[PDB]
């Protein structure tokens, strides 16, 4: 598991980097690591006897949202049984009545 | 496109590469310290070696950002740390040299052996052998013969190695911009930048100095009422104003006092404190002992232990299948992981080491915050005493008779309290001098004040002066008596403990004060008071991103080192000794010695 570090620039919403170009941090032009030019990318040491704060978390950021659409595929409803020869209020698939 | 930024990014780089391998090489140390086999050992020597080279490594790049460039007061002071060349500025052949004596000294001290006359095949090694007679013998010429031996055996196959560590240390010093090894040392001290918090390293022996100089009346009653109980247990050895002899201590080098207290005890008719017993008698085991320390610490508002705390260390003795090194220690690893290793029984003594290594594991956990090279105390004297003020404030007869450990029908009385203020007197008080004066001593030599041939003629000429301990048998040049010691063989400071002496019981009057007591010092319990332990945690939490005046001042109030709480600490018992030794002499003169 990774994540970026150095980067000359801030991010935006809803932003994603894959770039691997070393980053640069002096005045002169930068061929391969060695001097002020640092890899943008480190990695995470997870181990399981780590204290609480170090442990690594499984992060679901349902940052979800993107309702509208043609189409809106739907969340689950409820049913109840069915009654007849009495008298009812009644919902079928939006239809409401009573009788 | 500054030079500021470049050291910003430089040391973001380190903070993360070094977490990873620092936590490598902790649990290899750590795996290492809970058995005793070979593979272990190979591990813990991979990632050793890792470990240093990296260090080694990242120090040689960090020396291309200049230090006058940067006005940040904080980066500023991990470059300092990192732009240390440590051992490089001389040649690779001096380096393996330095290398070599050292671990030839290291060998010598610790494989030391004596045996006894016409008897080769019956040699001792101090554990059980010295140090044991040096602790529990009445007897005089057995003291005397072993104290000769020991030295006579191991400084004078080191003095010859210590004369070129010194020219090779001096000369690494000086290559480094330094005046001496000694100035080397007391650059831990030194405080530049912010105004009005300034510290040069010449101040702290003038600071010292000053200090020292108004301990000396109680040091010289002390002195006296010790020497005038002595002649009771060594009728034909002690001068009646003379110089105590240093090999009838209770040590071998004299460090501590404490082994004399069945000879001076005031009323040996009444008992003092000891809660085995009641420990026994109510089924108690090391975790009722940890969770009563646990409480105490709570009870006064910090923090209390995480989970893994009581899963990965340690508390008691695996057994005869495992082989440990039983030895109370505080462990660190980083990233969340911090864990004790203690043998525990069920004895008083260990229910006051768990509060010391606890208050240890909590100054530890204070300052987790801060970058990976601030993660310390702010000098070299705090930690212990942060450790100690807890180990002091938890014995107290009212927090005994509070845990339900002393029976609530015991009357304390005032004569009790003198044998308790004695017994603290005889270890704390005791060991200011004998460190103020090695310390001084190896200034005085590193600085060059001291030539070559004229060492051992001062090294008996300060004890006669300030501890009041003459040589039993006279000394020539060949000997290298300090080197006897651990921490003078060793390559170790020495200033730490009186420092940390002096500030334990000038936080101990800060708190006691701020918690609403009322009485004498001696009988102040932190517990129960919120107002006692904030204020502490003012300190735990800067490490070193801030001088330590700065930190001194947020507790106690004042930015310099003092000494009239100490004073004030022992004041019953320093009116005691006044009352008691009224017909007898104070002061010693250095004419008087054993051998002349
Ligand atoms: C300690 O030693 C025992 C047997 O000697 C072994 O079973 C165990 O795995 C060892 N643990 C470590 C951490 O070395
Ligand atoms: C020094 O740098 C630190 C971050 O490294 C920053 O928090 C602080 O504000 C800086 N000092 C000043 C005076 O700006
Ligand atoms: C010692 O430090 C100086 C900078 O203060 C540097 O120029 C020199 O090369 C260093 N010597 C080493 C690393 O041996
Ligand atoms: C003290 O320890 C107890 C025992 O788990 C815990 O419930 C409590 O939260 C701790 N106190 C603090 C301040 O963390
Ligand atoms: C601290 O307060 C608690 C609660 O009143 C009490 O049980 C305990 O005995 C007190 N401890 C001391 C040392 O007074
Ligand atoms: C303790 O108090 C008694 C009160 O009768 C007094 O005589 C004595 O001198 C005091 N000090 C000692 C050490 O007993
Ligand atoms: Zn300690």
């Amino acid at each position: 598991y990774w994540y970026r570090l150095f980067r000359k620039s801030k991010l935006k919403p809803f932003e994603r980097d894959i770039s691997t170009e070393i980053y640069q941090a002096g005045n002169k032009p930068c061929k391969g690591k060695g001097p002020n030019c640092y890899f943008p990318l480190q990695s995470y040491g997870f181990r399981p006897t780590y204290g609480v704060g170090h442990q690594p978390y499984r992060v679901v950021v349902l940052s979800f949202e993107l309702l509208h659409a043609p189409a809106t595929v739907c969340g689950p409803k409820k049913s109840t049984n069915l009654v007849k020869n009495k008298c009812v209020n009644f919902n079928f698939n939006g239809l409401t009545g009573t009788g | 496109s500054t030079i500021e930024e470049q050291a910003k990014t430089f040391l973001d780089k380190f903070n993360h590469e070094a977490e990873d391998l620092f936590y490598q090489s902790s649990l290899a140390s750590w795996n290492y310290n809970t058995n005793i086999t070979e593979e272990n050992v190979q591990n813990m020597n991979n990632a050793g070696d890792k470990w240093s080279a990296f260090l080694k490594e990242q120090s040689t790049l960090a020396q291309m950002y200049p230090l006058q460039e940067i006005q940040n007061l904080t980066v500023k002071l991990q470059l300092q740390a990192l732009q240390q060349n440590g051992s490089s500025v001389l040649s690779e052949d001096k380096s393996k040299r330095l290398n070599t004596i050292l671990n030839t000294m290291s060998t010598i001290y610790s494989t030391g052996k004596v045996c006894n006359p016409d008897n080769p095949q019956e040699c001792l090694l101090l554990e059980p052998g010295l140090n044991e007679i040096m602790a529990n013998s009445l007897d005089y010429n057995e003291r005397l013969w072993a104290w000769e031996s020991w030295r006579s055996e191991v400084g004078k196959q080191l003095r010859p190695l210590y004369e070129e560590y010194v020219v090779l240390k001096n000369e690494m010093a000086r290559a480094n911009h330094y005046e001496d090894y000694g100035d080397y040392w007391r650059g831990d001290y030194e405080v530049n930048g912010v105004d009005g918090y300034d510290y040069s390293r010449g101040q702290l022996i003038e600071d010292v100095e000053h200090t020292f100089e108004e301990i000396k009346p109680l040091y010289e009653h002390l002195h006296a009422y010790v020497r005038a109980k002595l002649m009771n247990a060594y009728p034909s050895y002690i001068s009646p104003i003379g110089c105590l002899p240093a090999h009838l201590l209770g040590d071998m080098w004299g460090r501590f006092w404490t082994n004399l207290y069945s000879l001076t005890v005031p009323f040996g008719q009444k008992p003092n404190i000891d809660v085995t017993d009641a420990m026994v008698d109510q089924a108690w085991d090391a975790q009722r002992i940890f969770k009563e320390a646990e409480k105490f610490f709570v009870s006064v508002g910090l923090p209390n232990m995480t989970q893994g705390f009581w899963e990965n260390s340690m508390l008691t003795d695996p057994g005869n299948v495992q082989k440990a090194v039983c030895h109370p220690t505080a462990w660190d690893l980083g990233k969340g992981d911090f864990r004790i290793l203690m043998c525990t029984k069920v004895t008083m003594d260990d229910f006051l080491t768990a509060h010391h290594e606890m208050g240890h594991i909590q100054y530890d956990m204070a300052y987790a915050a801060q970058p990976f090279l601030l993660r310390n105390g702010a000098n070299e004297g705090f930690h212990e005493a942060v450790g100690e003020i807890m180990s002091l404030s938890a014995a107290t007869p009212k927090h005994l008779k509070s845990i339900g450990l002393l029976s609530p029908d015991f009357q304390e009385d005032n004569e009790t309290e003198i044998n308790f203020l004695l017994k603290q007197a005889l270890t704390i008080v005791g060991t200011l001098p004998f460190t103020y004066m090695l310390e001084k001593w190896r200034w005085m030599v590193f600085k060059g004040e001291i030539p070559k041939d004229q060492w051992m003629k001062k090294w008996w000429e300060m004890k006669r002066e300030i501890v009041g301990v003459v040589e039993p048998v006279p000394h020539d040049e060949t000997y290298c008596d300090p080197a006897s010691l651990f921490h003078v063989s060793n390559d170790y400071s020495f200033i730490r403990y009186y420092t940390r002496t002096l500030y334990q019981f000038q936080f101990q009057e800060a708190l006691c004060q701020a918690a609403k007591h009322e009485g004498p010092l001696h009988k102040c319990d932190i517990s129960n008071s919120t107002e006692a332990g904030q204020k502490l945690f003012n300190m735990l939490r800067l490490g070193k991103s801030e001088p330590w005046t700065l930190a001194l001042e947020n507790v106690v109030g004042a930015k310099n080192m003092n000494v009239r709480p100490l004073l004030n600490y022992f004041e019953p018992l320093f009116t005691w000794l006044k009352d008691q030794n009224k017909n007898s002499f104070v002061g010693w003169s250095t004419d008087w010695s054993p051998y002349a």
